[PDB]
């Protein structure tokens, strides 16, 4: 009643990764195009990552979402596990934003509705991202944003979380100073980021990680002149020290800024 | 590299993907899955 490599055709690499690569994919049945990450068993278990990969594909399997990767489903042969995912046709959101330097307020806005809409679904089933920033985007074919890795993520259903976790220029502050933190945590990622895409380089760039970690706690926010009104306005309410004083994620798809900006449309649906 | 899977005829299936989705849900989303706890165990 299962997969098999050999349900397959494997067209290329698109990945490498170093407990495996990713390759572009073809299930044979329905001639689907899609991505296969192939993991070794002994490389995880020897580095220890078992219950991590566990608790990774538990979250991103359970998922569905326009704006989130999908999982479709996985097997495991004598050596391999096989990860069968959604396809996203123009790569790594991160290649697109060195690309370009800096998106414009149209892309960036557009990023921000669904980036905000799939981090909503994942809130209302209790599941915290942790780690939002470009590296973990990838894009669909008409370039909708695809949260693609939950490395870091955590269902908590109750109990705040004491874990540091995702990335340097991405870190807020009740993560800095040792508190315990919640949901609130990806809106202030969501405001890094959208500060990023606009700007592209993080808000608190410093020569130092403790100069980084006094700007973010501080928040230590200067907008360059040439962003408008209207995303300074999104970003200063997403950047703010009190967590519970952040604007909401459906605030963020109704924001002023969003509607007048955003082109973002949805994948047609079976 | 086999020829579906570069330039062309894999623009192509991708923009008929996109199109004419499939039904994922029920394609592979009624297939058995391994269970978690035996992902690292006998296959």
């Amino acid at each position: 009643r299962k997969f098999t490599i050999d349900d397959f055709d494997i067209g290329r690499p698109l990945g490498k990764g170093k407990f495996g690569n990713v390759y572009l994919a073809r299930e044979k049945q329905n001639k689907f195009i899609m991505a296969l990450k192939v993991l070794f068993k002994s490389q995880l278990e020897k580095e220890g990552v078992e219950h991590q990969l566990r608790r990774e594909i538990e979250i991103q399997s359970h998922l569905r979402h326009p704006n989130i990767l999908r999982m479709y489903n996985y097997f495991h042969d004598r050596k391999r596990i096989y990860l069968m995912l959604e396809f996203a046709p123009r790569g790594e959101l991160y290649k697109e934003l060195q690309k370009h330097g800096r998106f414009d307020e149209q892309r960036s806005a557009t990023f921000m509705e669904e980036l905000a809409d799939a981090l909503h679904y994942c809130h209302e089933r209790k599941v915290i991202h942790r780690d939002i920033k470009p590296e973990n985007l990838l894009m669909g074919y008409k370039g909708e944003l695809k949260i693609a890795d939950f490395g870091w993520s955590v269902h908590a259903p109750s109990l705040r979380r004491r874990t540091m976790c995702g990335t340097l220029d991405y870190l807020p502050p009740e993560m800095i100073e040792g508190k315990t933190h919640d949901e609130k945590v990806d809106l202030w990622c969501a405001g890094v980021l959208c500060y990023e895409f606009l700007v592209g380089m993080p808000p608190f760039d410093s020569p130092s990680h403790t100069e980084t970690h006094r700007r973010i706690v501080n928040v230590d926010l200067k907008f360059p002149p040439f962003l408008s009104d209207g995303s300074k306005d999104l970003i200063s309410k997403l950047l703010r020290y009190h967590p519970p004083q952040r604007l909401p994620l459906k605030g963020v798809m109704e924001h002023p800024w969003v509607k007048a900006n955003s082109r973002r449309v949805l994948p047609p649906v079976y | 590299i086999p020829a579906w899977a570069s330039g062309n005829l894999l623009t192509q299936a991708i923009r008929q993907q996109y199109y004419k989705p499939i039904d994922v849900d029920r394609m592979y989303g009624t297939i058995d899955s391994p269970k978690l706890e035996e992902l690292f165990n006998k296959s």
